[PDB]
């Protein structure tokens, strides 16, 4: 769990130390952006369902395939089209949790790490969630240090797609 | 019947002695062989419909002048029975795989054949059209097995080399 | 279902379930897993395995799409696959009761009297499911198109 | 006569839709189950005459319904009873294995309060005997084999009143 | 790790004798198997992609309390993790079906796999479901013509369904 | 099942000794 | 289910036909017999052949063979054409 | 409905077997017992079972619980063979008359 | 067996197998293995099954072996222990067939009146049978003695 | 390079022994199959201008958004269906050095490794690669034994791809 709280820590106990000023300014900096991050967290939560159902149409009115295609890895039945916005929704609590948490440290743990491996194997293409995570980025509403808190762990799910 | 065993039964018979370790050793060798040749009597027989048909027009796509009228194809009762002529012989040759020789090619089909050939005005250069084709659309692992179209082809061309 | 039928064969009989009956409820409920997965790839696959389906029916059987026959125009195509939409339908449901008993009364008593009261080929209806059941045996493995395919052949022998 | 499966599958196709992930959810309920109702069926089929002997001898056996005048007097009567009980203990088994309580009606409700009317048979005694036989049924197949086996036998009781 | 040859040896050199006459023609005929044993061992490992992720797809269609949040195969790492042991026991197998003979399998494969089950908290009874799919999605491969000689594997492939049955009874 | 922790089957020392100076194995 | 479920003499169904006829069993004969009415003469219905050769079921041949001769018949001939003789499983 | 008993038509129609092989053959099959046995109760069964197999209700009291007792023990196969082996078929329909 | 009354089922329906039947007789055949041992087991151990059955039916029922009863003296004893050899070997049938089928036709049609015939307390001989359930069960694992003791109770219940 | 050759050798090297007949057996089968083998490559080599414009075909076919969509990624100009046939040239020439060489050790060290991060960068997707292969698979027009080892190193390139 990347925390700014949990660096500090593994940072003093890597030389087996107190925690001193190098850490506890560290930890300063977590309270100082946690009014930006905890209001961005109550946005993207209170509006979820209208941005899971807007970025799921996003995906499809751009690959127009994944819905007429034959096969389980597409969203032409209503299974598939069930398990798309099941994802999406994977993908928005995600970056609710890391605005809470503070740092990029849950959807490390419960999204990326071992993602590539899903991907190749239930042949899923990563371009799809690129194109819902540019709808959130452009319709979540927010505006000041409390979208720059929110399009920053949105970016970092982009960059780890691609 | 030439067989592996009645050629080691029929000479021992004229001998007049009992079937020694040189005619026990000759049917050891209708145990390995024979793996090979009884899986081409099971391809042959499992696809005779189809195989009868892609040869026995072969018979007619060369030699298209057999249904003009005083020839040998000239209605629908003669053409049957030419199609009928190579589904016995394409049968002999599943015969003739499971009995281990060429047995029923040599008594039933090829002995007397000259004078019946020549007596009913059949073209004998019509039927090797047909078992020639069926030689060369053999695709040796695709068929059956690379020995089994071994045997398979070694009855067919003695049966061309009988017919001419 | 295999369920309901183990009973009212044990109920004509006066008698209780046999070993030879409750194990096969048993056998049947453990085996329920497997069929709803299998249930599972043909209900998102209706789109591909019935339009696919009517695709060999009609290149096998020109006449009942061509002017003249019961399938023709826009119209009766479209009815045209609305059966073979039900028919695999019903072919969920025996893989899910494990029997053919949805299959037998819905869609296969008495279907011969509707059919021929409607003017259409009950043998082409015939070929329409025959079309479907390859198209559903290449969706799944041969464990599975042993059964897929085991219910469809039968809806083939009661549809002649 | 339809089972939890064929009630799942008709409610499924009369509305003309596939198996989705509700009717599929209860399948998956009933066939987790599976193995609870075998062996409850099967030990009611080993106990059938222990379970009746046990019944009538614990709600109804010393009432005067026994002695004469009383609605089981006579041999025939007597005989009757066991026979009569034998049903509702083998129905409510049925409708245990199949997980739907439609055989129930159709086969032992209808008709039935009406019958005893005729016959003139008490219908006071016929559910106390039934909630006996409910009570020791649960004493061998277990609590909740015995939940499932006595959530049948109620339903037989409940339309018979 | 010894093969089906060295198998006898070892069994032999503790009796400190030769290997008979009626020994040697039983490992003269494992060599006339042969060429079926390595065409098995082709067939369940050029498709060894498509089966791990069909019998996974068909596991949590049965199961789907496994993939709900708070089941033991969801996240990405945790999905990607029970994709993973699938792989390392259909190697393993493999592995035993070249050698003819489990030894490798066990070595280096199911020591302490279901102490490690118990310890994450992994239902191991799940797991052994996940081995019979890949049980049989490869025991029909492996009697499917497709470009093979006919003939009779009966024997190979009932080996075959020893290794798969013997990986699923050691992990739970 | 198996061997026992660290043998390697088919490799053991247990195999065809004697009873008189057999060990038994912890 | 089979005829002899502990029924005999002072039981609640009536005293009866009883075979010795094991679960959906599957022996049959061939008989032969002639059955002469006796009640044509008061009832003055149709008349129907009485000289018969039917095959009847092994479940219920003992009760048909009581009965033909209930009604006066004679029975010329019987045979066990389909089952087995002394067989303990298989019957059925 | 488009039903069929192809054998026992055969063995009726070659005279292997009577009419009242045919009719009792009938009644114990399964296409009539999920028609007139199991939609009903085994009261409703055995007035049923008359309509069919003897043409005529019920007379008595003590003809419905010698019949019901059977039903009761037996089932639809024992119920039907004890109508088709009674003497009242016989009187009737002897083997040949439906 | 399963194979032979799934037939005769199929039989009389002037058709043929349905999957249902189909896919049980392929999984009777796989449990096939595993019946054989379970037979095994019953097998040699008749010895203490039978003697440690009679065991338990006198200290139950001693009534029966007292003077008086139906199995009293070193004669009809022998013959008390007999029978429950018989129950036990039919047992050991319903098992590989996989149903009551063997012991149906065999000690158990018309059972009622051999036993009323001879004298016998046929509740008597049922306590016997539950006896020998008991050591059974208590020589196979669980997943077995679902089995064994499932045959002896059926056994029960048509005794009496 | 993985080969039966090499890798007998440096089995030997490893435990720094002298060639044993466990070595010279490993190269015997080597040379036993390599006549199959190299039928298999004169026939793939020689048909390979038909092979290539067919498989690439045949990805159009079943993908037809490739030749659709705007983008660097897509073979929608004729840039992009350039670089596409020189992809399938690419595949096949390593399957033809692997049935040369007698391994999978030409498509090791030039194809298969570090090819799940060129194609996530440059945001190519293995299914349209998978499908490029099962056409070759199904066209090449070989029989027997010589198919089954092109066959198993086509096999063996869509299992690393899925
Ligand atoms: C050219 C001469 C020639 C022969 C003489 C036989 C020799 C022969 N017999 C058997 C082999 C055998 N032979 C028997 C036969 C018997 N065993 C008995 O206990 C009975 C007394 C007797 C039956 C008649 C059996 C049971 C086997 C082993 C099973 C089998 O291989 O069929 C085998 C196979 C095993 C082996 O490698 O030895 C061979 C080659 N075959 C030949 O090709
Ligand atoms: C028992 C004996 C037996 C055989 C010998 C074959 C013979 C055979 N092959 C084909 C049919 C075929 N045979 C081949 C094979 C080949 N085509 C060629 O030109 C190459 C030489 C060769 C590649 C190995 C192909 C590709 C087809 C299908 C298309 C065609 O007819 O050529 C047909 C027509 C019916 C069909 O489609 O199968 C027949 C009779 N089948 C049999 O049952
Ligand atoms: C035991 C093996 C066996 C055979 C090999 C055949 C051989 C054979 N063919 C024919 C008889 C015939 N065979 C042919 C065949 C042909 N004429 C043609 O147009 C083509 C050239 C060719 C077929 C491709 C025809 C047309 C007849 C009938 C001759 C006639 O009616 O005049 C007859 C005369 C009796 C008859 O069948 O009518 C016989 C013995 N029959 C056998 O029982
Ligand atoms: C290095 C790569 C390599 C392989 C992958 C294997 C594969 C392989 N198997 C066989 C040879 C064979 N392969 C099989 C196998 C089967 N037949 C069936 O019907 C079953 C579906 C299947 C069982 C798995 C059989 C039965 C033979 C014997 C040939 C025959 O008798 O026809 C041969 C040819 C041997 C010959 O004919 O001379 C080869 C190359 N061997 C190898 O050297
Ligand atoms: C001088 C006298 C003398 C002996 C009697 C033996 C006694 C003996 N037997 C075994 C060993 C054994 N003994 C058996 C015995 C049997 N197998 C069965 O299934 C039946 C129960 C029975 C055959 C009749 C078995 C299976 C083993 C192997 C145990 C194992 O490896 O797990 C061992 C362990 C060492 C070994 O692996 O051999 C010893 C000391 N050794 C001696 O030195
Ligand atoms: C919490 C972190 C997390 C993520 C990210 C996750 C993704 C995930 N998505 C999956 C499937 C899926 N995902 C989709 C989604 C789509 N397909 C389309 O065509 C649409 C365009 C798109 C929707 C945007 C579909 C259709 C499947 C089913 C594929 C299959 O079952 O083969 C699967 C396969 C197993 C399953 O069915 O559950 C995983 C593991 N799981 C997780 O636990
Ligand atoms: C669940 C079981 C079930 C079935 C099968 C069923 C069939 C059914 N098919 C119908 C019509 C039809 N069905 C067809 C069918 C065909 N034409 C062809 O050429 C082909 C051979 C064939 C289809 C593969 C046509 C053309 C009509 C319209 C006929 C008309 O308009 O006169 C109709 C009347 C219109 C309607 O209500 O849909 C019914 C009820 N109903 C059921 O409940
Ligand atoms: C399968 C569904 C079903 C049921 C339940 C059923 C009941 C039924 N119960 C009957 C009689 C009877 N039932 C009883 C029962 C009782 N006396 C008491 O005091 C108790 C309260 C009760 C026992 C629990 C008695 C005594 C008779 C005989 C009545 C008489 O002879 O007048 C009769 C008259 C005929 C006969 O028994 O042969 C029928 C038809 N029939 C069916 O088809
Ligand atoms: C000797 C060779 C060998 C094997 C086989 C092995 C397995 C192994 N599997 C593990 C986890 C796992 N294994 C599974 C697998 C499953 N869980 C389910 O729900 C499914 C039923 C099933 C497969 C589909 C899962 C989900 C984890 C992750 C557990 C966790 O992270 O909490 C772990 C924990 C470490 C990790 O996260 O990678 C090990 C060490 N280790 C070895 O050294
Ligand atoms: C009223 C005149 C009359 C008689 C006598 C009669 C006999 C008769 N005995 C029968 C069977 C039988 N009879 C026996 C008798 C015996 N086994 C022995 O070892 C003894 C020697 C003998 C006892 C004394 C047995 C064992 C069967 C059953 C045969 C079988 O299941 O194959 C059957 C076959 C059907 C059935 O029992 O339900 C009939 C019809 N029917 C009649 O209408
Ligand atoms: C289950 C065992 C069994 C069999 C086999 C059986 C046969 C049987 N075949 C019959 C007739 C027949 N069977 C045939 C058969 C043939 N004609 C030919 O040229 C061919 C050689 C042959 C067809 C292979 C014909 C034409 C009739 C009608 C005879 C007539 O109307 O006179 C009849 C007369 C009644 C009827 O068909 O309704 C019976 C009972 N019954 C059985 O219970
Ligand atoms: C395979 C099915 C089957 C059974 C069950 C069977 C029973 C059977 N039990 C018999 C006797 C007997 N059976 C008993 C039995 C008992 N006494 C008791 O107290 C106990 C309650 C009970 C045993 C647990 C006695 C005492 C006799 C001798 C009776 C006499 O001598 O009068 C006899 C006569 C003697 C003989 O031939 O053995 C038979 C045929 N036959 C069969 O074919
Ligand atoms: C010898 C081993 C080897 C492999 C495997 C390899 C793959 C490879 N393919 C690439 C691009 C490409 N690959 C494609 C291919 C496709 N896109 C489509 O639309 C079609 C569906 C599909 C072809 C059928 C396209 C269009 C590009 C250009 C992408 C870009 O420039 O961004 C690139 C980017 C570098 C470049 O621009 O050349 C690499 C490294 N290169 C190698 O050296």
């Amino acid at each position: 769990m990347k925390t700014p709280i949990t660096e500090a820590i593994a940072t003093a106990d890597n030389q087996g130390r107190f925690l001193s000023n190098t850490e506890l300014q560290a930890v300063n900096g977590r309270y100082q952006r946690a009014t930006a991050s905890l209001t961005a967290a109550k946005a993207l939560t209170g509006s979820a369902q209208r941005l899971i159902t807007g970025a799921a149409q996003a995906v499809y009115n751009k690959f127009p395939y994944t819905t007429q295609m034959p096969g389980p890895a597409y969203a032409s039945s209503a299974i598939g089209k069930a398990k798309c916005a099941r994802d999406i929704g994977y993908y928005l609590r995600m970056v609710t949790y890391c605005l809470v948490v503070g740092g990029t440290g849950p959807m490390d743990e419960y999204l990326v790490a071992g993602l590539e491996e899903i991907n190749r194997s239930f042949d899923l293409s990563p371009s799809w969630y690129i194109e819902a995570l540019q709808y959130i980025k452009n319709s979540h509403g927010l505006s000041g240090q409390v979208a720059n808190e929110a399009n920053a762990y949105i970016d970092y799910a982009i960059n780890t797609l691609s | 019947m030439k067989s592996v065993i009645t050629t080691v039964v029929s000479a021992a018979d004229a001998a007049g002695r009992f079937p020694s370790n040189s005619d026990l050793e000759s049917i050891q060798g209708n145990i390995q062989r024979s793996a090979a040749r009884l899986e081409a009597a099971e391809k042959l027989a499992g696809n005779h419909e189809a195989v009868v048909k892609e040869a026995g027009d072969a018979c007619f796509a060369k030699y298209a002048y057999l249904k003009n009228p005083g020839e040998a194809g000239e209605n629908q009762e003669k053409i049957n029975k030419c199609y009928r002529d190579v589904d016995h012989y394409m049968r002999l040759v599943n015969y003739c795989l499971v009995v281990g020789g060429t047995g029923p090619l040599d008594e039933w089909g090829i002995a007397g054949a000259r004078e019946v050939y020549r007596t009913l005005n059949l073209p004998t250069s019509a039927y090797v059209a047909s078992i020639a084709y069926t030689r060369d659309r053999l695709c040796v692992p695709r068929d059956m097995s690379a020995q089994a179209g071994v045997e398979f082809s070694a009855y067919l061309d003695y049966l061309i080399n009988a017919l001419s | 279902s295999i369920v309901t039928k183990s009973i009212v064969n044990a109920d004509a009989e006066a008698r209780y379930l046999s070993p030879g009956e409750l194990d096969r409820i048993k056998s049947f409920v453990l085996s329920g897993q497997r069929r709803l997965r299998i249930a599972q790839t043909l209900t998102e696959n209706r789109e591909r395995i019935v339009k696919q389906g009517g695709q060999q029916l009609f290149q096998r059987r020109p006449d009942v799409v061509s002017p003249g026959g019961n399938a023709y125009g826009e119209e009766m195509t479209a009815t045209c696959l609305r059966d073979l939409d039900y028919y695999l339908r019903l072919v969920t449901y025996g893989i899910i009761a494990g029997d053919v008993t949805p299959i037998e009364e819905i869609g296969l008593v008495g279907v011969k009297e509707m059919y021929s009261a409607l003017g259409t080929p009950i043998s082409g209806v015939a070929e329409g499911i025959r079309c479907m059941k390859d198209v559903a045996c290449s969706l799944l493995s041969g464990e599975d198109a042993a059964e897929v395919g085991f219910y469809f052949d039968y809806t083939l022998a009661a549809m002649q | 006569m339809q089972d939890a499966i064929t009630s799942v599958i008709n409610a499924a196709d009369v509305q003309g839709k596939y198996l989705d992930a509700n009717s599929v959810e209860k399948l998956r309920g009933y066939f987790q189950t599976g193995e609870l109702r075998v062996r409850a069926a099967a030990t009611i089929a080993a106990n059938a005459a222990t379970i009746i002997k046990e019944a009538v001898a614990k709600s109804l056996l010393y009432s005067d319904i026994t002695r004469p005048g009383g609605n089981m007097y006579t041999t025939r009567r007597y005989a009757a009873c066991i026979r009569d009980l034998d049903y509702y203990l083998r129905y409510a088994t049925y409708g245990m294995l199949a997980g739907d309580p439609s055989i129930l009606d159709e086969r032992v409700l209808n008709g039935l309060k009406e019958t005893y009317n005729s016959l003139g048979v008490p219908i006071g005694a016929t559910i106390q005997a039934i909630q006996a036989m409910k009570e020791v049924t649960g004493s061998l197949v277990g609590s909740d084999a015995g939940k499932e086996m006595g959530l049948y036998f109620d339903y037989i009781c409940s339309g018979l009143s | 790790m010894l093969d089906a040859f060295a198998k006898v040896v070892a069994q032999a050199d503790a009796r400190g004798e030769f290997l008979s006459n009626t020994q040697i023609d039983a490992l003269s005929k494992m060599v006339k198997e042969g060429n079926q044993r390595l065409d098995i061992v082709n067939k369940v490992t050029s498709n060894a992609s498509a089966i791990v992720t069909n019998s996974a797809r068909a596991l949590f269609a049965e199961q789907p309390q496994l993939i709900q949040p708070g089941g033991n195969a969801y996240t990405s790492r945790r999905m990607a993790a029970c994709l993973r042991d699938m792989e390392i026991v259909l190697r393993y197998v493999s592995y035993a079906m070249i050698a003819g003979d489990s030894s490798v399998l066990d070595d280096r494969c199911l020591n302490g796999l279901r102490e490690t089950y118990q310890a994450l908290g992994t239902p191991g009874s799940s797991v052994a479901v996940a081995i019979q799919k890949m049980k049989d999605a490869s025991v029909a491969l492996a009697n499917d013509t497709t470009g093979t000689p006919i003939g009779d594997c009966s024997s190979l492939v009932a080996e075959l369904a020893g290794y798969f049955d013997r990986a699923a009874v050691s992990v739970v | 099942q198996l061997a026992p922790p660290g043998i390697p089957p088919g490799e053991d020392a247990r195999n065809n000794q004697s009873l008189r100076q057999y060990v038994a194995r912890p | 289910a089979y005829d002899m479920d502990g029924t005999g003499a002072g039981s609640l169904e009536p005293r009866g036909i009883k075979s010795s006829a094991v679960e959906k069993d599957s022996r049959c004969f061939k008989v032969t017999f002639v059955l002469p009415s006796q009640s044509r003469l008061y009832t003055f219905r149709e008349l129907q052949n009485v000289y018969t050769t039917k095959m009847v079921p092994f479940s219920s041949w003992y009760a048909e063979q009581q009965r033909i001769q209930k009604m006066g018949g004679k029975i010329l001939k019987v045979e066990l054409v389909a089952g087995g003789q002394m067989r303990s499983v298989g019957n059925q | 409905y488009g039903f069929s008993f192809s054998v026992l038509e055969s063995q009726v129609k070659n005279g292997q077997i009577s009419i009242k092989e045919f009719v009792r053959s009938l009644g114990k099959s399964s296409v009539y017992q999920k028609q007139f046995y199991q939609p009903y109760v085994n009261s409703r069964v055995v007035e049923l079972a008359f309509r069919h197999f003897l043409g005529r209700n019920l007379s008595s009291l003590a003809e419905f619980q010698k019949f019901f007792a059977i039903l009761s023990k037996k089932g639809l196969t024992g119920l039907v063979d004890s109508l088709i082996n009674s003497r009242e078929y016989s009187d009737y329909f002897n083997e040949e008359t439906v």
